[PDB]
């Protein structure tokens, strides 16, 4: 298995607010924006393992200003 | 030369006012997807509250209020990334002047951290700022 990076939904190997701006793309506009699968992984963050909502990438912002940690590697 | 350019504007005041900063930015009508930046004021002017709402990208302003930080998304309904409105706050700063204040000139500005991102893949702009000057007086 690839360890997943939490956060880190475009795979560019850091979590900051350009991933929030790709999760928001992938549901307004889903044929032109995609996450990779380990994208779409990495970008589950909140939410008890629900999937990607608008709720993950507001975590990002959060997580961006320094008010929440994001969950564990697996 | 910077990609986009932050202008902080110049304020006069008195000692006990509070001032009202917007700060606008110039893009060359560049579309930006994010910002995710933080702010200072010179001593002993304080940063009382970052406004929820930018209007140059009518959208909400998540804040940390502890480290002055500020960050938004700036999309359409789409997801394309949005060219700022020309004239209009992209944040809105309200800054206390208190009473003992000594006559002077006080900066407001950014605080090691100004990102401005152009898509949704790391990619960002050059940044410069310009103006903040609240002269005290
Ligand atoms: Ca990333
Ligand atoms: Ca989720």
């Amino acid at each position: 298995s690839v360890q997943k990076f939490p956060g880190d939904a475009n795979c560019d190997g850091i979590v900051d607010i350009s991933d929030a701006v790709l999760i928001m793309q992938t549901m307004a506009n889903p044929s032109k924006y995609q996450m990779t699968d380990k994208g779409r992984i990495n970008a589950d963050v909140t939410g008890n393992s629900d999937g990607v909502t608008v709720l993950d990438a507001q975590f990002i912002q959060s997580y961006c200003l320094g008010l929440v940690e994001l969950p564990p590697v697996e | 030369n910077a990609d986009v350019v932050f202008d902080f504007q110049n304020y006069t005041a008195k000692a006990g006012d509070e001032v009202t900063v917007d700060v606008l930015v110039d893009s060359k009508n560049k579309p930006i997807s994010a910002m995710d930046v933080k702010f200072k004021v010179d001593s002993p002017l304080t940063i009382e509250e970052i406004d929820k709402e930018s209007l140059a990208f009518n959208t909400t302003v998540m804040t940390n209020m502890a480290i002055l930080g500020a960050n938004f998304k700036s999309l359409d309904d789409k997801g394309e990334p949005l060219v700022p409105k020309d004239g209009a706050a992209v944040f809105t700063l309200y800054v206390n002047v208190p009473a003992n204040t000594p006559d002077g000139t006080y900066y407001v500005g950014f605080n090691g951290k100004n990102e401005v991102h152009k898509s949704n893949d790391g990619s960002q702009f050059t940044v410069a700022s310009k103006n903040g000057a609240i002269t005290v007086g």
